Parts: structure tokens; sequence; C-alpha cells
């Protein structure tokens, strides 16, 4: 938190350069890989928003999914076996005779 | 405060450098273990008849 | 003291350099410039 409030505002003020106008289009193989990724994430965000709306209007579906997750969480916490600290290969063996 | 450093980038650079310098110096004399000191005390008594 | 003697001497110079670097950094922060602190550091011999 201290760094975010002191160091990073300074670097944002000094290292970033101002050029987002209409003047500059650019074509590069790397550039294509980022434009596609941005389009994909835009699609993802639209789908997320639509799903949020459809979960809002459907209370039964939401509550049921929620209940199911909680039940599986309880069951799994019962089923998982326990231990203290994992066993390692420390390269020595002791025999008792 | 953020506004304060937006205009004194050299001062922020100095703060960062001082922090880093303290830690680099700290590591040179830091102990290295596998775990911290964790075993409890054990006193044993011995006697013969 | 003979056993102690060996360790004491060697470390001393390094701390002067360490001090000098920190003084420069604090001066640079004070003056908001990496240049001016030199004008201050240069007077160090005058004292000695
Ligand atoms: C995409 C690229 C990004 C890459 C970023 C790089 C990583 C940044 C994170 C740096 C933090 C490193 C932390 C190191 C912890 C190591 C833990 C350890 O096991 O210690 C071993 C050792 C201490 O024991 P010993 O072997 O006795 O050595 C001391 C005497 N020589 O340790 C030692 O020998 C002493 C170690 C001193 C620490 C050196 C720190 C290096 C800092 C590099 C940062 C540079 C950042 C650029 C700054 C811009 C400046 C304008």
């Amino acid at each position: 938190l201290i760094v975010a409030l002191t160091f990073t505002p300074a670097l944002c003020a000094t290292i970033l350069k101002q050029h987002d106008p209409n003047k500059e289009p650019s074509n590069n193989i790397f550039a294509r890989f980022f434009r596609s990724f941005n389009n994909g994430f835009d699609r993802m965000s639209h789908s997320y928003q639509n799903g949020v709306s459809r979960m809002l209007k459907g209370k039964i579906f939401s509550g049921v999914l929620y209940a199911v997750v909680v039940a599986l969480l309880v069951f799994l916490f019962q089923k998982l076996p326990s231990s203290f600290l994992p066993e390692e290969d420390q390269g020595v063996v002791m025999t008792l005779v | 405060m953020a506004q304060f450093f937006i205009h004194r980038p050299i001062f922020a650079w100095v703060i960062a450098l001082v922090i880093m310098l303290a830690g680099i110096l700290t590591l040179t004399k830091m102990p290295i273990a596998q775990y911290p000191t964790i075993a409890p005390p054990t006193v044993t008594i011995a006697a013969t008849y | 003291l003979s056993l102690e003697e060996r360790e004491s001497g060697a470390q001393a110079p390094f701390l002067y350099a360490l001090s000098l670097l920190i003084v420069f950094l604090c001066l640079a922060a004070l003056y908001e410039s990496w240049s001016i602190p030199f004008s201050v550091l240069l007077v160090v011999p005058l004292g000695v």
C-alpha cells in the first residue's frame, strides 16, 4: 500500500507517455495478438453481464447453485483425510535392530 | 500524498532505493534455517540404585 | 584481545562508502535533483 501511494503514482506521471490520438494506427504480428485478446475479453465481459442479469432474475437457480456448492463443500471437508506435515526424501535411512 | 509525489519523482525514487538498500544489507547478515526454532525444552533426570 | 584484533579492522572503510551513498540519496530527495548533491559532497575533504 505504501508503494502504491508513493512510488507508482510518480512512475505513472513520468514513465507513461501521452499518445492516444486518432493519428496512430499500427500493424505488427504482436499487435494482432493483442487486438484479438482485447476482442475476446470484450466478448467475455458482455457474456458476464448477460449472465449476471439472468442470475438476478432467476432466484431459484441462484439459490440452488449456492446450496449445492455449500453441501459439496461440507461433504468434501468431511471426506478429505488429514495429516500434519508432508513426508520428504531427506536421503538417509535408519534401521532399528 | 499521492499528489505530493506526482511532482517529486526523485523523492519517491530515493524512498524506493533506501528501502531496497536496507533489505540488501539485511540479507547479508540474516540467518538461514529450514524452520524457525520450534522444539520445546526437554530436561532429563537420571539416577541409579 | 589478540583473538578480537583480527575482526575489528577490516570492516571500517565500507561504512564510509555506505554513508556517502545514503547522504547522496537524501540530498537528491531534498533538492529534487540528482546533480546538486555533488556540490555538497565535494566539501567533505575540507573538514578532514
Ligand atoms: C521481469 C524481470 C523482473 C525481475 C525482478 C527480479 C526480482 C526482484 C526481487 C528482489 C528480491 C530478492 C530477494 C532475495 C532473497 C533470497 C533469499 C535467500 O535465500 O538468501 C540467500 C543469500 C543470503 O545468504 P549468503 O549466501 O550468506 O549471502 C549473503 C552474503 N553474500 O542472499 C544474498 O546473497 C544477498 C541477496 C541480496 C538481495 C539482492 C536483491 C536484488 C535486487 C534487484 C532489484 C533491481 C530492481 C531495479 C531497480 C531500478 C533502479 C533504477
